[PDB]
């Protein structure tokens, strides 16, 4: 497709899980997933797996192109150990382009099987003759 | 479709990929997009860095009837060529560098 003049890019900094849900031995990622809700994924993204935590700090930084008033992204956090320890939600609209500060996303179970408890910190920013076809 | 888009070369050989990066400057993020040889349903992401040229494939795989691209072995997925190319000209990845300036397609 031809660029859309629409999208903006929005900075993701995944930074850290808090109080995360024995021995208390979760490795715990981030699977990041832009999405369009009336088409579907578009980009799928995992951080680093922390080693034995309940408060992980990847400080991770993703950039996506988007549709701010029709895309969203979903951050479901996993158990390398996958199992599952909350999910956040969100839309990309409104947000300030860009110092900004993080916000602590609740997070949600997805079923009544689902115990999910903490928080997943998050930053979220926008930032400011012819040619021959292929064969 | 990725046809149109202006980094895609379609069936050109490795050799053929390689020679039109060195033609076009051997610039680092210097890119292409192509049709895998080894693989009918998969493509190649042709880059210079630093002076050398890195191939990377581009795996499909079907996640409920829809397919999915990835070059880091689902690590990171695209539901198409241009998510894919949209996402390494902002993040580097498992590359070398970031994407940076498409090929111009030789006749």
């Amino acid at each position: 497709e031809l660029h859309n003049d629409d999208t903006r890019v929005v900075r993701v900094k995944v930074i850290a899980g808090i109080g995360l849900a024995i021995l208390g031995a979760s490795d715990p990622y981030v699977r990041v997933t832009l999405y369009d809700p009336m088409s579907g994924i578009l980009t799928s993204v995992q951080t680093k797996t922390i080693k034995k935590s309940l408060n992980p700090k990847w400080n991770e930084e993703i950039l996506f192109r988007v549709l701010p008033q029709r895309h969203r992204i979903l951050f479901e956090v996993f158990d390398e150990n996958d199992d599952f320890l909350g999910q956040v939600d969100v839309p990309l609209y409104p947000l300030p382009t860009e110092p900004y500060t993080f916000k602590d996303f609740v997070l949600h179970p997805r079923s009544h099987k689902s115990r999910v408890k903490g928080y997943l910190r998050l930053k979220m920013t926008y930032l400011p003759t012819h040619l021959p076809h292929p064969p | 479709i990725h046809r149109t888009q202006h980094w895609f070369h379609g069936r050109i050989s490795r050799e053929e990929s390689h020679r039109i990066i060195k033609q076009q400057g051997l610039v680092d993020g210097l890119f292409l997009l192509r049709d895998s040889q080894s693989n009918p349903k998969a493509f190649v992401l042709t880059l210079c860095h630093h002076q050398k040229i890195k191939n990377f494939q581009i795996l499909p795989c079907e996640d409920d009837g829809q397919t999915f691209f990835s070059l880091d072995d689902g690590n990171t997925k695209f539901s198409d060529l241009i998510q894919l190319v949209d996402f390494y000209q902002l993040n580097k990845g498992v590359l070398p560098c970031k994407l940076k300036h498409h090929c111009i397609r030789v006749a």
